[PDB]
RNA sequence: GACCCUUAAC
RNA sequence: GCGGUAAUUCCAGCUCCAAUAGCGUAUAUUAAAGUUGUUGCAGUUAAAAAGCUCGUAGUUGAACUUUGGGCCCGGUUGGCCGGUCGGAUUUCCAACGGGGCCUUUCCUUCUGGCUAACCUUGAGCUUGGCGAACCAGGACUUUUACUUUGAAAAAAUUAGAGUGUUCAAAGCAGGCGUAUUGCUCGAAUAUAUUAGCAUGGAAUAAUAGAAUAGGACGUUUGGUUCUAUUUUGUUGGUUUCUAGGACCAUCGUAAUGAUUAAUAGGGACGGUCGGGGGCAUCAGUAUUCAAUUGUCAGAGGUGAAAUUCUUGGAUUUAUUGAAGACUAACUACUGCGAAAGCAUUUGCCAAGGACGUUUUCAUUAAUCAAGAACGAAAGUUAGGGGAUCGAAGAUGAUCAGAUACCGUCGUAGUCUUAACCAUAAACUAUGCCGACUAGGGAUCGGGUGGUGUUUUUUUAAUGACCCACUCGGCACCUUACGAGAAAUCAAAGUCUUUGGGUUCUGGGGGGAGUAUGGUCGCAAGGCUGAAACUUAAAGGAAUU
RNA sequence: GGAUAGUGGCCUACCAUGGUUUCAACGGGUAACGGGGAAUAAGGGUUCGAUUCCGGAGAGGGAGCCUGAGAAACGGCUACC
């Protein structure tokens, strides 16, 4: 381990370490497209939302704040990005 | 960072810190307090003359057993009463009483030379004649 | 770190490398500006605006999508708070601790904490007067902090 | 807090050199660091180093050959007259025929022998040998 | 359970 | 240390050694002394990290703005070796040290009696024009520190060149001829402390410019005092399109104009977490009772006893009992707090770290004389409570005691104050902030990933477990690379290969943390803090 | 304004508390005239410098003054101690 490629770490090693310890720090969170059943009303939701997001149509709360990633409401579907 | 400041503009702190800490040195403290001038019986001089007041029988400090021959001397310039060793064998009979003697330190810078308690000085001349001269019979003390 | 504590935690946002982002944002910059304004008019601080922008809208951050940060947008169109929101919350905390202390005079922990909060207030206010965000002679006064919170 | 990034960079190089590692990551890659490395590189004490452009401050990975014995920082950056170069080289360089005192002059970052032939002086950054 | 002391005399 | 009756140490003789016309001694001072430490000290235990946090001065403080590429050049060229003397010639090679020109690059541009590098040109080179190897006419070369360069250390002195004072210290003299004329070289040259000038130096390091434009460009169009010389009858003043330092007055031009978002810091938000704090409440033993009942008469206490309580019933047994204190067991190489410290329940009140964050601000920071908050126990005023234990205060053993250790008691003594006090082996005897340097598991928080295992109405919200990460924390296995005097050390390493920032402290032992003093305190005392004198050791860690 | 050779709180007629200060003022000590220099040195330093040169001050202690271009002179004067 005296000789190491510090410019091209493996994706497994980079993904394992802390988000500020990678070669260039990047957010591990992501945005997701959440819809309630029935009406589409696609709402973009932060993964670590920390505020109860409801869709723009009515009071249809889509996620619950959590210490880490926001937990989505029971009846809903989400797509990454 | 090693304690002491290192900045390029910290010369005053280093200066003042050194000044304060030189007082823990015995020689710097003694010199700048003027203790020799104000407290030592020679007043800061190498030698002093005085008058013999009494012959002394200072006992030796342990583990040696001997009677060091000394004289109480009142210094002329001060009036301070000191004790001066008469060094060589039989030189007490040259420094008997009431004469004018020249005194020097023991080389210890104010401490005891050996097993002699409390004695700081020694005799070097008697009535203007070197004690070594009388001990080596080269000169004799003025009879009249 | 942690000026007034021994805590050494390193937890913060990891801003993405990309400056011009996100390529899945189908909205316009001007639509984000007015959305910020209509949040600020409802009494929301730039931190609260950014959280809601990032939460219920696809706003990475205002700086990336628009040209400027939120506090820059609020200042530009006249919705800048009279004192900065960070200093405001520090004063609000000092007010609430001080109100607590007047009912609990034996709470020596709260007396120690009040010193720390006002040390932070005075160091932050000194910075804001230096950069002239706060006018010179602006002072944190405990007696009038509560009424002049807003 | 962080006071001298050159000090942390040179410390990372020294600690990597002492453990035999051929490479070291440096954060956060100031331009003074790069100039100090290029002077090192020109004399062959390090090898290749790659700057990493994270949009914040920069990262450096330095390839290390086994040649460098000690690189260091002199803090503070003392003012060095032309006549004071001899005292600095004789105080920290292991010999007279090799080793360099690196100083920043108004003509750029350079080692002491280059400042002698260009007849310039300034403030001392560090040393390499 | 109780239990103090020990050459000045090469 | 030698001398206490074969002393290599004293008194002498002999011999010998060192320096030598000089050699001892005394006192200071310099080196030795890395024992004053900027270079360059030490602070776990040898002396020394303030009890702990805040905090002003001081010191210090992340990164970023022209980091590159071409062209040519009067210039010691070392050698491709006797064309510029036992001897050396720039063209087939040096780092060329430097200069100028292009590459968006710009070292302020305009008055004219001089007309300079420019296709305005009489023979292999100027008889019209664009400017620094030339020039006086602009308030404006951001502010500095740090350059190199030197207009300068009065001489003497120091370093030092020459010199036949006989040498030398010295001195600044001298040297040489047509034997007889006269002539001539000297008396150089050199920042051992720091502030003015420098068409060439911006690398390093800061409170500088344009952010509700008050900004720049000016020969856009105006217009607003002016001691106004050049030209017009008294000396002088009164008047225009003039050349000049005026308002951003504007149908101008300009990619018009505040770098990043530091595994710096602050703030926000979310779910948590904790014996962190405060105020109320709510529960678990003894001590003294009460009415029971039991009795021989014992109980208590100890190494063994004794003091002591027992008809009047001690001790012991067993539900409505007046109190006060404490929070066991769970309880750990566990948690929280700045430390001191904090452990029953529940309610209330503010606070906090860590985590997570594609939130926000933006260098607001680190450490800190002076200054400030808190600060165990004991102690001190004051009212309430006083169960328990228990400094002080009487029996027994020791006897020479035992006004000690042990028994039994027992006053003061751990709650609320204007409250005070401010000290502890307040300890990790390890100042704080930052970076880096080996291994390996576990644990406390918090997150992330595993349709992992198990769980109401059994496999329709979750929780609790298991693996893998990760951030932060309490810690944990070695005479281990490295460090150390060693003990030992996850820092006590990265330290003669000595410099990341910064605060405090120490300089042999004692006298002595002893005041002639000052200051705080009700006092007890705290903080600050010597000298005389006296010592050759005191001390640390090992070994036997 | 006066005085001075001349500037100047140098002195005389007013407001304002102006001036200095932990970057150490102001007090205290100096066995303190300052410097060129001396001794000692690996480099940095430490100590000394009454004294051959330069500057200052003094003529037993204070004070005052004449003459003179120049002295508050002392191998000039005046007075007190």
């Amino acid at each position: 381990v005296l000789v190491q490629d510090l410019l091209h770490p493996t994706a497994a090693s980079e993904a394992r370490k802390h988000k500020l310890k990678t070669l260039v720090q990047g957010p591990r969170s992501y945005f997701l497209d959440v819809k309630c059943p029935g009406c589409l009303n696609i709402t973009t939701v932060f993964s670590h939302a920390q505020t109860a997001v409801t869709c723009e149509s009515c009071s249809t709360i889509l996620c619950t704040p959590t210490g880490g990633k926001a937990k989505l409401s029971e009846g809903t579907s989400f797509r990454r990005k | 960072g090693k304690g002491k400041p290192r900045g390029l503009n910290s010369a005053r702190k280093l200066r003042v810190h050194r000044r304060n800490n030189r007082w823990a040195e015995n020689n710097y403290k003694k010199r700048l307090l003027g203790t020799a001038f104000k407290s030592s019986p020679f007043g800061g001089s190498s030698h002093a003359k005085g008058i013999v007041l009494e012959k002394l029988g200072i006992e030796s400090k342990q583990p040696n057993s001997a009677i060091r021959k000394c004289v109480r001397v009142q210094l002329i310039k001060n009036g301070k009463k000191v004790t001066a060793f008469v060094p060589n064998d039989g030189c007490l009979n040259f420094v008997d009483e009431n004469d004018e003697v020249l005194l020097a330190g023991f080389g210890r810078k104010g401490k005891a030379k050996g097993d002699i308690p409390g004695v700081r000085f020694k005799v070097v001349k008697v009535s203007g004649v070197s004690l070594l001269a009388l001990w080596k019979e080269k000169k004799e003390k003025p009879r009249s | 770190g942690r000026m007034h504590s021994a805590g050494k935690g390193i937890s913060s946002s990891a801003i993405p490398y990309s400056r011009n982002a996100p390529a899945w944002f189908k909205l316009s910059s001007e639509s984000v500006i007015e959305q910020i304004v209509k949040y600020a008019r409802k009494g929301l601080t730039p931190s609260q605006i950014g959280v809601l922008l990032r939460d219920a809208h696809g706003v990475t951050q205002a700086r990336v999508i628009t040209g400027n940060k939120i506090m820059r947008i609020l200042k530009s169109n006249g919705l800048a708070p009279e004192i900065p929101e960070d200093l405001y919350y520090l004063i609000k905390k000092a007010v609430s601790v001080r109100k607590h202390l007047e009912r609990n005079r034996k709470d020596k922990d709260a007396k120690f904490r009040l010193i720390l909060i006002e040390s932070r207030i005075h160091r932050l206010a000194r910075y804001y007067r230096t950069v002239a965000v706060l006018p010179p002679n602006w002072k944190y006064e405990s007696a009038t902090a509560s009424a002049l919170v807003n | 807090t962080r006071s001298s990034v050159l000090a942390d960079a040179l410390n990372a190089i020294n600690n990597a050199e002492k453990t035999g590692k051929r490479q070291v990551l440096i954060r956060p890659s100031s331009k003074v660091i790069i100039k100090f490395l290029q002077v090192m590189q020109k004399h062959g004490y390090i090898g290749e180093f790659e700057y990493i452009d994270d949009h914040r401050s920069g990262k450096i990975v330095v390839q290390l050959n086994g040649r460098l014995n000690k690189c260091g920082v002199i803090s503070p950056r003392f003012n060095v007259k032309i006549g004071d170069i001899e005292k600095w080289t004789a105080n920290l360089l292991p010999a007279r025929q090799f080793g360099y005192v690196i100083l920043t002059t108004s003509a750029g970052i350079m080692d002491h022998e280059e400042a002698r032939r260009k007849h310039v002086s300034g403030k001392i950054l560090g040393f390499v040998y």
